């Protein structure tokens, strides 16, 4: 209902950065806000951060604080994920997805994604 | 003219969330533009507005609520929720139509060991109606035994101390909620 | 972090079985608000249970969730034959993050 459209895959060796944008342009109120996560082959997901793009606000999880710098606009309202000083263990997939407010109210709330992740993207297998 | 909202926002000590203290806005302009992206603004749901079109919608009346709550507890700060925020604490209108605001204050709150000055309404058996407190504190609540006294185990004191530590979270950490109510407040 | 999980279960048809999410008092049972997602093979997962028993719109009747003061758990009943898959849970996780635990397949 979203529609995210998220980058192509990188075959970056470590000590590289990538960028991995997450284009997502359908019902795109105020209360839309993307988390980021990440999928290493074998074991499960890691939830990586969380952008509300009308207002910047970003979280992290305490595992990804410093490596991770998570840039939104808030006209194309799309977010972007720097992950910064890989390692060869960082060979992953980096979802993108959409955190649902439980709300009807209007822009910026830190607090109301508490609901789960309905749609998601569709993968950049970053190497 | 201006309003008083960095008297109410920028403001040394708040009220706790059993007496939130009601602060009453009017014969002024308000001026939004340095209210909605200003940076220690991590919530600010508005309901019957849009804060873009803030600027140019006057009022007859603004009031200003204002306390200090956890962060897992401004869920319960919006209309129809069910907790002991909203429920017993501090209720807000189904026919709402301000601003909730808040922001984090771990340095202005919480202290290194436990800062134990705000207190919360835990025991009450009639939920509250929208818009007043109860401030005053006895400890006959309605478990059973009505006999009266400095006691528990059955009727219970209602007010107990929220927990701040810095190392303990960050939505367990103080959120100086500013909560806005809604033709002399004009933009 | 790391909301233990145990990766075993039986693709017999025709039973029914039950997946415990555990976890610490401030990740699940600090909150009702467990979370649960299914994952393809080399796909993108997708939503079944939000709070702690429901679902969402395209959600079948088998899929439901429950808790157990400390420790988190889904059932499935009448196991269809062809519906195994990659089950993950999540949390409100008492700083706004959220804490998926390992996966089970």
């Amino acid at each position: 209902q979203v529609q995210l459209v998220q980058s192509g895959a990188e075959v970056k060796k470590p000590g590289s950065s990538v960028k991995v944008s997450c284009k997502a342009s359908g019902d795109i109120y105020s209360t839309y806000a993307s988390s980021w996560v990440r999928q290493a082959p074998g074991q499960g997901l890691e939830w990586m951060g969380r952008i509300i793009p009308v207002s910047g606000t970003v979280n992290y999880a305490d595992n990804f604080q410093g490596r991770v710098t998570i840039t939104a606009d808030k006209s194309t309202s799309t977010a972007y994920m720097e992950l910064r000083s890989l390692t060869s263990e960082d060979t992953a997939v980096y979802y993108c997805a959409r955190d649902v407010a439980r709300g009807g109210y209007s822009g910026t709330d830190f607090f109301d994604y508490y609901y789960g992740m309905d749609v998601w993207g569709q993968g950049t297998t970053v190497t | 003219n201006l309003c008083p909202f960095d008297e109410v926002f920028n403001a040394t000590r708040f009220a706790s969330v059993y007496a939130w203290n009601r602060k009453r806005i009017s014969n002024c302009v308000a001026d939004y533009s340095v209210l909605y992206n200003l940076a220690p603004f991590f919530t600010f749901k508005c309901y019957g507005v849009s804060p873009t079109k803030l600027n140019d919608l006057c009022f007859t009346n603004v009031y200003a609520d204002s306390f200090v709550i956890r962060g897992d507890e401004v869920r319960q700060i919006a209309p129809g929720q069910t907790g002991n925020i909203a429920d017993y604490n501090y209720k807000l209108p189904d026919d709402f139509t301000g601003c909730v605001i808040a922001w984090n204050s771990n340095k202005l709150d919480s202290k290194v060991s436990g800062n134990y000055n705000y207190l919360y309404r835990l025991f009450r058996k009639s939920n509250l109606k929208p818009f007043e407190r109860d401030i005053s504190t006895e400890i006959y609540q309605a478990g059973n035994k009505p006999c009266n006294g400095v006691a528990g185990f059955n009727c219970y004191f209602p007010l107990r101390s929220y927990s701040f530590r810095p190392t303990y979270g960050v939505g367990h950490q103080p959120y100086r909620v500013v909560v806005l109510s809604f033709a002399t407040v004009c933009g | 972090s790391a909301l233990t999980q145990p990766a075993s279960v039986s693709g017999s048809p025709g039973q029914s079985i039950t997946i415990s999410c555990t976890g610490t008092s401030s990740d699940v049972g600090g909150y009702n608000y467990v979370s649960w997602y299914q994952q393809h093979p080399d796909k993108a997962p997708k939503l079944l249970i939000y709070d702690v028993n429901n679902r969402p719109s395209g959600v079948s009747t088998r899929f439901s969730g429950s808790k157990s003061g400390n420790t988190a758990s889904l059932t499935i009943s009448r196991l269809q034959t062809d519906d195994e898959a990659d089950y993950s849970c999540s949390s409100y996780t008492s700083s706004n993050t959220w804490v998926f635990g390992g996966g089970t397949k």
